[PDB]
C-alpha cells in the first residue's frame, strides 16, 4: 500500500510536471483517492502508469492525465451539482465528490459495474456519492439541472438530453466522434440562447451505448 | 494501451 501510494505520488508530479494537472483541487483529489482503490487487485500493481486499465465487464478506468484534463475543465466548485455519465470504477466520481463536497450522481448502464463501483466507494468511505443504474445518454432528469455532466465513453454527436439538462451557464464535458473508438473532447457550454462547443483535440474512449449514443 | 486517453 505505501508503495502503491509512492508510485502514484510520481504519477501526480509527472501529470503536474506535464502542466495536465494544474490547479490545487484537482491535486487534493487525486492525492487522497488514488486509482488503485478502485481496481481489482491484479491490476493495482499498475494503477500508477498513465494510460487506461480494464475493469470488470470489457470497460475501463480512464488513463490518469485523461482524468486529470476532464477535472481541470470542469473548473468544479464547492456546492455544484454534477452528473457523471458512465460510473465504471467509481474513481472519477470519488475524486469529484472531494472537489463539490456535496451528493454526486453517477450512471451505469451495466448492473455488474454498478455493484462493482458502490464497492470501491464504500470500501473507500466514500459518502455522498450515488451511483445509478441506467442509461446516462439520457441524462438522469431526477437530479437535472447540472452545472457539470462529465461523460466518460464516447458518442456520435452531442445528445440533446444532456444539454437539456445542463444549467444555463453549465457545461458538458463528452467526448464526441465518428468513431466508437476515437472522439475529439468538447466542452459545451449552455447559453440563453443555445451553446458554445469547445473543440479540445483528439482522445480514445470506449463507446457510450445509448438511445443517444452507439446503439 | 487500452481505449480511456489523449
Ligand atoms: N449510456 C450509458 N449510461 C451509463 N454508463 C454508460 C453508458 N454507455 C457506456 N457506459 C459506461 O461508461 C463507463 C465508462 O468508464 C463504462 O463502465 C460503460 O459501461
Ligand atoms: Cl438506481
Ligand atoms: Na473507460
Amino acid at each position: 500500500e505505501k508503495e502503491l501510494y509512492e508510485k502514484w505520488m510520481r504519477t501526480v508530479e509527472m501529470l503536474k510536471a506535464e502542466g495536465i494537472i494544474r490547479s490545487k483541487e484537482v491535486e487534493r483529489a487525486f492525492l487522497k483517492y488514488p486509482r488503485y482503490l478502485s481496481v481489482e487487485d491484479k491490476y493495482k500493481k499498475y494503477a500508477h502508469i498513465d494510460e487506461p486499465l480494464p475493469i470488470p465487464a470489457g470497460q475501463t478506468v480512464s488513463a490518469p492525465h485523461m482524468v486529470a484534463i476532464m477535472l481541470e475543465i470542469a473548473n468544479l466548485k464547492p456546492g455544484m451539482n454534477i452528473l457523471e455519465v458512465g460510473t465504471g470504477s467509481g474513481w472519477n466520481a470519488a475524486l469529484i465528490s472531494e472537489i463539490v463536497k456535496t451528493d454526486v450522481y453517477t450512471i451505469e448502464r451495466i448492473p455488474e459495474l454498478v455493484e462493482f463501483a458502490k464497492r470501491n466507494l464504500e470500501r473507500a468511505g466514500v459518502k455522498n456519492v450515488h451511483v445509478i443504474l441506467g442509461d446516462g445518454s439520457k441524462g438522469f432528469p431526477p437530479k437535472a439541472p447540472y452545472d457539470v455532466i462529465i461523460v466518460t465513453a464516447g458518442a456520435p454527436k452531442i445528445p440533446e438530453p444532456l444539454i437539456e439538462q445542463l444549467k444555463i451557464g453549465g457545461k458538458l464535458i463528452i467526448p464526441v466522434g465518428s468513431y466508437h473508438l476515437w472522439q475529439e473532447l468538447l466542452e459545451v457550454r449552455k447559453t440563453k440562447d443555445g451553446i458554445k462547443i469547445k473543440n479540445h483535440g483528439g482522445v480514445a474512449f470506449v463507446p457510450l451505448i445509448g438511445e443517444y449514443g452507439w446503439k | 494501451v487500452y481505449p480511456x486517453h489523449a
